[PDB]
């Protein structure tokens, strides 16, 4: 099976396959999809967004970032 | 025995009026008493008083 | 979760004073309206499944790319989750009609929905279209002007309340966009 | 899975998004049984209350409780290990162990590592995630079509009748887990919700007693062919 | 069995709190709308037999194919089970009118009906045809009363929205 | 969990028929009794902590072996659990007064209580004594005959309802014994 | 903030179900008892200053030892905190009368009051003396009305039973 | 009152002889099986209350129609007579368990029972439900000596086969 | 979980009095016994796995039916659970040597063990044999009379403490039988 860390980072799958019991929005907003960044090459893009975060997995804001 | 083997009466081909359906007793309470014996539902309908004899012997 | 009453009370708490005259006067008009709100919620509840069916079926029939292979309605399970979500949207709108304040609709369902449909890849314009169809159908039931159902109520003007329900559906459709 | 008693009789799950105080209280009663906590113990758990008033990770709440001395004291200090493991199943999962293998698994995860790895093992079960997730308070579930029938019997028998309080009682499932015999029909019967017609089986009488299923009893079976009967053994 | 009483008792019990004035206002409303509900319950217990008879008759009047091949009511026995089922649904509408919530109708009639109906090949649209027939056979001033009549319509509409 | 209404309905369900005229007549007397019931529950609720205080203090002062070292009231924690249990008993009796039927009191609290107090070593006779003190105190508040509080209500006979509340307390006290 | 509306909407929401007729009867009772509650709230917002002043005056009239050594109100400032606290409690009684449950009174006044009061050496019995003074200073027909007066008494009784 | 020694004394007395070595061997077997009988008697006198409590609780768990209406157990007094009757029965099982024959259980409990349970509308099947619950629920290794459990089950089986 | 201190306190609580002179005198003998108990626990701990190995290997070699096919030591997993159980028994006996009272050993491990080994089919006589071998081995380490280890301690009489540890092992071996 999958490590407790690794499961937090990964993803949430589709309903009818991966999880029988439907999920609250809270858990899509809070965990979800969690991508950190490369370093930013320009004065313009640095101070706007945080870099790769550790021991935390954000979701659905990182899509927009 | 009277069983037709290859047989379907369509009852959709009939004229719109002439499909009539009748229920012997239109109630819940009287179709089934609390006890098992019934005159409508189940195999219990086999054990009504009367109908023990037969009138087809006239042929 | 705050009704009309709790909105008056919380506003008077930020103002730090007692309740007073004018706020209670508007709340007397709330109580004064009374049942019209009751019978309105009865009209939107006692047709609700049929509203959801017609609205989502209309959403698909306006935009046949949803049912196209690769669209977000293309599967039975996607379609089931679709119908389920439309049912939930109409449920929270009915809660907002009983309460008289959209704090229940903001705290329960509207909070974190745009990011959810972004996260799932649900097209937002199609959802706003389905919400708009539920809006027009729902106000048509609330004025008792449905073309298939005309139920008996004693006569009375209900423009204000219809504008209120339209405000809740416009809150949802504006929220997903 | 029809789930006959899930919503019809048993009260609804306490989800997070309503008022926090009701979530906190209902989790006290579930995690604890009817513990009946007092002023001191509630002051002693104040930082977990803070962490859960802040973010609603009820999973992390249950973790934080079971790691605390108020839960450790009663159940891990007054109570013997057999009953400790079994109660741990009941408090965290809502359900009993379904087999001797799983009870051996939990005991082994204890004896290899310690208390905290065991607690994180319950809280990190995939079964726990599918039943409860991060957002729903633990509760007793009526699934229907369970994996074992013994899971249902032991789960209901260990989900006590209203007003439970395991602090008086003694461990009823140890011989039951190791033997594989399901518990007494009376305790199962006492714990079922209202309207389930509690224990109207138990055919007793001059004829048809059949009070205890007996494993060793030989198996008989008769079918009717137009000639007569075939008995298959 | 959900009602006003069980909702506020269940809620105040869930809080562990004594029943405040809010619960008292809720049961105050129950004893306000009570007279209408009991009026419609009395009249339904009056003429239930004609209601069930006309209901099932319109049910086979629409869908005639049931008594044709049928994978449906295909005997006088199954038509007796038909009118028994309509007797049960009207009896649960009576029970829900007396309780005044959708409690006994949901826990006795609606809960898990869908597995029985998809398992035993029973179409729901026939039931819906029956209930929509009864709902169209209502009267505003004639048979019950205006207000209690509305209560009855609501209960029957709940059945339809639970079935479709 | 069953009120008056649900008792009539369940009995008519075992009888398999419609509810009928006489049962609805008794239920009209229930609704008809009304506000008497409401104000009665208001009387038992709005004095309840004080009832529990007086009753348990009376229980200890009548039987001084409870506070004796080795008794089941001898600790602060045992005394707090004692007050807590008396508060819960009065809570479910108040629920049984709102419902009109003791199904809530039988399903919530009463079922499995004698085995609990047997399992804990709680003396049952002392509990029945405390229940009896809550009974007399509670009926004294319900007739508005308290010697320290006389609150204003419109006058009216309530013998029936007092007999009902005494029936619930006698159900509890008979149940623990 | 608990009321009839939040109880039934919270309950129907917890079931995931549309609001049935039962919820509608509950809010029907809320709009029945509404006029009484709002009458008492209007009159309380009328003369609250005299109510709070007489309340605190009787509060020190009972317990004189507070203004003696005191480990209590031992300045004019702390007596101003006293009359401020009674202003707050009357203002929350006003709020609970407008909402018509014990919601804002419980979540703003009662919740966590006991830690503050045992931390800052404040006796509860002095508050109880104040409120029992006001509750004894009620009138049957004179100041409010019979029925609404009862409503007011209930709210204040709740405060006392939450404090003792 | 039948026991080993009363049977052999009464038998030799009916003979008209001194007790020979056969009676002496019989009472020798009495003082062989004695220790297991008295062990079972000690434990029964130990927890009789919980045994009778589980017996009556399972007896009304199995049968619920006793509680409603005309049938016995409806009121608290009749159910107190119920647990009193099962108290008598376990006390007679203790007595016959000490004596070692079915004598006191027969003459005090069984003799003429049928007219009494027949006349007073008392069903015997509920008694059998109580005893078969106390018969099924015991472990010989855990709470009693191996021989004692056999003795207890034997006595209880006698009660059941004498009842119906 | 009760040490010697908690035994004195609980006995004085049932007596309902203060602590007094004689009980504190015996507890002074406990604290003066002190470093002998400390070094004794050090001796039983710092050889413990080897004690369990020798004891269970001796149990098998005395009774070779355990390793016979069908016996309860016949598998690798049965043998591992066997060594694990012996290790746990020695662990709680070491706890009972630190505490000075067998309340920890009675509440943790001893309560519900006979019915467990009955439920598993574990032969009880073989377990009591293994407990007896751990007893003799443990007292041989506690007198520093081991034939393979003689570690340096200052000399002195320790008969009382050895009788105490033998009382705990006899409690376990008497408990499984
Ligand atoms: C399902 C797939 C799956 C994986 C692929 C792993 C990935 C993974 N590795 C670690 C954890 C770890 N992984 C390594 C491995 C490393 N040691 C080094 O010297 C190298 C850089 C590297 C091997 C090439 C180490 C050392 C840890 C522990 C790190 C630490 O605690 O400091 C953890 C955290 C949990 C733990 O401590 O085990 C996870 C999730 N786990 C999974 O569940
Ligand atoms: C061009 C260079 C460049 C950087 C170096 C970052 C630096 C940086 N980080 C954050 C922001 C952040 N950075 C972290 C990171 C941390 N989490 C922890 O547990 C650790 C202490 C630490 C990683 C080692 C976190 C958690 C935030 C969000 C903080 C918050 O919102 O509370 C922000 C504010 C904007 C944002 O929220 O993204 C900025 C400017 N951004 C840049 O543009
Ligand atoms: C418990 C359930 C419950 C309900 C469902 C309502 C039902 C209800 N509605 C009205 C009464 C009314 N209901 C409406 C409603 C409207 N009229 C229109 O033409 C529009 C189509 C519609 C918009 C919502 C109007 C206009 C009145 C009359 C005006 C009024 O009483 O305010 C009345 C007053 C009494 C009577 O008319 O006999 C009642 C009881 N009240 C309840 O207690
Ligand atoms: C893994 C195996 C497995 C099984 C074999 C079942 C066994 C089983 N059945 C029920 C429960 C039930 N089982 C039946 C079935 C019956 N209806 C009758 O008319 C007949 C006597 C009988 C079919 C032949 C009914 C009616 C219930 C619900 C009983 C009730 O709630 O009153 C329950 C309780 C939970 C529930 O309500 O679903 C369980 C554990 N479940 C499992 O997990
Ligand atoms: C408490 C409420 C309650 C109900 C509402 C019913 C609902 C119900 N109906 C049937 C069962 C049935 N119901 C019908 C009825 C129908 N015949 C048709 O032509 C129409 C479509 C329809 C009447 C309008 C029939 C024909 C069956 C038997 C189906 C079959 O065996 O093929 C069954 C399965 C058990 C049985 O065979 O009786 C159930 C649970 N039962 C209940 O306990
Ligand atoms: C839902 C209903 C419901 C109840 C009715 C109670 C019943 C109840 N009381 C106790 C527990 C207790 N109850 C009491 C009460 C008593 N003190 C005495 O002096 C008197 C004899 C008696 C009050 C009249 C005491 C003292 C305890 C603690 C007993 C102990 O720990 O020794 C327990 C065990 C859990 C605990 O410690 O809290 C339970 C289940 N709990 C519930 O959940
Ligand atoms: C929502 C909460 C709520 C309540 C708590 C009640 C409170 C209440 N009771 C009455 C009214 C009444 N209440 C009682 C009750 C009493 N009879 C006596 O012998 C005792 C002193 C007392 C029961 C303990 C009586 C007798 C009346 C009628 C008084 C009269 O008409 O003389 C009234 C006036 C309207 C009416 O006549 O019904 C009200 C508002 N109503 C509510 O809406
Ligand atoms: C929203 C509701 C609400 C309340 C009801 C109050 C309650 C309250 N009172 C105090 C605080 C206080 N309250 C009093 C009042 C008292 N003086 C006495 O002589 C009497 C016993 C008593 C008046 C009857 C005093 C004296 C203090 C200050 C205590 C101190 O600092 O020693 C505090 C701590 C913060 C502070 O110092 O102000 C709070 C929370 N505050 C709120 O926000
Ligand atoms: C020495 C042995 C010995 C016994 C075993 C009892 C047997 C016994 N029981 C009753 C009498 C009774 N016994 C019961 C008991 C029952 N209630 C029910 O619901 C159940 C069917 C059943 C418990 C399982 C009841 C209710 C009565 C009173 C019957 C009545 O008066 O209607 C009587 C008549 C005298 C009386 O009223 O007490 C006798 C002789 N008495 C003895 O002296
Ligand atoms: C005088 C005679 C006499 C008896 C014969 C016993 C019979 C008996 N056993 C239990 C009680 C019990 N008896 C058992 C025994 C069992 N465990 C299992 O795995 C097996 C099925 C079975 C052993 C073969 C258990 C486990 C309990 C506790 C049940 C529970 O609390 O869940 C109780 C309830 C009180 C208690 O908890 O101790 C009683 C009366 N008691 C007596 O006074
Ligand atoms: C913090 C850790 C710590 C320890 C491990 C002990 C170690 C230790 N033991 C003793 C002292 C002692 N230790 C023993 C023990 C022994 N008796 C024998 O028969 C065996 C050889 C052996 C037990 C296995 C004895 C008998 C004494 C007293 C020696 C003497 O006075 O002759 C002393 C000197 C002080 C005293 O008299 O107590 C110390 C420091 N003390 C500590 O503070
Ligand atoms: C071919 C694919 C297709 C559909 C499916 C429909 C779906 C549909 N229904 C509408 C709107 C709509 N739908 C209904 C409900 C409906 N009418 C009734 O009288 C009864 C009993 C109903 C349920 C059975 C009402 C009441 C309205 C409001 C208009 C009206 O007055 O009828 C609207 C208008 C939306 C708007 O105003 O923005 C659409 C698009 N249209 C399509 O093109
Ligand atoms: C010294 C240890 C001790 C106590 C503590 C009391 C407790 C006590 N209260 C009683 C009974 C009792 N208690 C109250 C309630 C109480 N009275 C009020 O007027 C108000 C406002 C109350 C709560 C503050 C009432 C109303 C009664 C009924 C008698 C009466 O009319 O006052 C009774 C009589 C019980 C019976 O009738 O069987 C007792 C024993 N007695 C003691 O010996
Ligand atoms: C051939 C199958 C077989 C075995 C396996 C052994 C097992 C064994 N060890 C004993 C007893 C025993 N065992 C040890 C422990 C052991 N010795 C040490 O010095 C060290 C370092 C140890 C762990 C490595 C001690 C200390 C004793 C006490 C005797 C002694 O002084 O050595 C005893 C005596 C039991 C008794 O007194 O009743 C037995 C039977 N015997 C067998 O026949």
């Amino acid at each position: 099976v999958v490590d407790p860390f690794q499961r937090k980072f990964q993803s949430i799958g589709k309903i009818g396959i991966d999880y029988s019991r439907p999920k609250k929005l809270a858990t899509y907003k809070r965990v979800g999809y969690s991508v950190g960044l490369d370093f930013p090459n320009a004065v313009s893009m640095a101070g706007h967004y945080s870099l790769t975060d550790c021991t935390r997995a954000g979701g659905a804001a990182k899509i927009l970032m | 025995i009277a069983n037709p083997d290859v047989s379907s009466v369509d009852y959709q081909l009939m004229p719109p009026g002439s499909v009539i359906v009748q229920p012997d007793e239109v109630s819940a309470a009287k179709m089934l008493p609390v006890s098992g014996m019934s005159k409508h539902i189940g195999k219990t309908k086999r054990l009504v008083e009367g109908d023990g004899l037969s009138d087809y012997s006239r042929l | 979760m705050l009704d009309a009453f709790s909105r008056v009370v919380v506003n008077s708490d930020s103002k730090a004073a007692y309740v007073g005259g004018s706020d209670l006067q508007s709340l007397k008009t709330f109580i004064s309206d009374g049942n019209k709100r009751l019978d309105a919620v009865n009209c939107i509840v006692s047709n609700a499944s049929c509203i959801v069916s017609d609205a989502i079926s209309g959403m698909i029939c306006e935009n046949p790319g949803l049912i196209a292979p690769g669209g977000n309605c293309y599967t039975n399970r996607r379609m089931a989750a679709c119908l389920r979500d439309g049912e939930i949207i109409l449920r929270y709108v009915s809660y907002a009609l009983l309460a008289g304040d959209s704090s229940v609709l903001d705290d329960r369902c509207l909070n974190g929905l745009k990011e959810t449909y972004i996260a799932l890849g649900v097209p937002t314009a199609s959802t706003s279209r389905a919400v708009s169809i539920m809006k027009a159908a729902s106000t048509a039931f609330i004025m008792n002007t449905a073309s298939g159902r005309k139920i008996e109520i004693a006569a009375g003007d209900c423009q204000a309340l219809q504008s209120e329900a339209a405000a809740y559906f416009d809150k949802v459709g504006s929220a997903v966009d | 899975a029809f789930s006959s008693i899930d919503r019809i009789l048993t009260a609804d799950p306490v989800a997070f998004p309503n008022g926090t105080e009701s979530v906190i209280r209902a989790t006290y009663i579930q995690v604890f049984g009817n513990a009946h906590v007092m002023d001191s113990e509630r002051e002693e758990l104040a930082t977990a209350e803070s962490n859960v008033c802040r973010t609603g990770n009820v999973r992390e709440f249950v973790r934080a409780i079971v790691l605390s001395e108020n839960y450790k004291s009663r159940f891990f200090y007054s109570v013997s290990q057999y009953r400790f493991i079994e109660l741990m199943f009941k408090h965290i999962l809502g359900r009993a162990p379904e087999s001797r293998a799983e009870y051996a698994e939990a005991m082994a995860v204890y004896n290899t590592k310690g208390y905290e790895p065991l607690v994180s093992w319950f809280v990190d079960s995939l079964e726990y995630n599918e039943n409860f997730g991060s957002w729903i308070v633990p509760y007793g579930i009526y699934q229907g079509c369970y994996s074992s029938n013994e899971l249902f019997n032991r789960s209901v028998a260990m989900r006590l009748a209203p007003g439970c309080s395991d602090k008086g009682r003694s461990a009823m499932l140890q011989y039951c887990v190791l033997s594989g015999d399901s518990p007494n029909w009376l305790s199962i019967s006492k714990a079922l919700p209202a309207g389930t017609e509690k224990g109207t089986g138990l055919c007793i009488g001059g004829h048809w007693q059949s009070s205890q299923r007996n494993k060793q009893a030989p198996v008989k079976g008769k079918s009717k062919i137009p000639g007569g009967v075939i008995v298959t053994e | 069995m959900k009602s006003v009483i069980t909702t506020t008792i269940s809620a105040a019990d869930a809080a562990g709190r004594f029943p405040s004035s809010s619960d008292l206002e809720s049961i105050q409303g129950n004893i306000q709308r009570a007279s209408a509900r009991l009026e419609a319950a009395e009249k339904l217990s009056g003429n239930h037999e004609a209601v069930v008879k006309e209901a099932g008759d319109a049910c086979f009047a629409k869908y005639s194919y049931l008594k044709n091949s049928g994978e449906a009511g295909d005997s006088q026995e199954k038509i007796n089970k038909c009118y028994r089922d309509v007797d049960h649904y009207m009896r649960l509408i009576n029970y829900s009118l007396v309780v005044g919530g959708t409690g006994p109708l949901d826990e006795w009639g609606i809960a898990g009906s869908r597995e029985v109906y998809r398992t035993l090949n029973l179409p729901g649209s026939a039931y819906i045809a029956s209930f929509t027939f009864t709902r169209d056979r209502l009267c505003v001033p004639r048979d019950m009363s205006s207000q209690a009549g509305v209560e009855f319509v609501a209960a029957l509409d709940y059945v339809i929205n639970s079935l479709s």
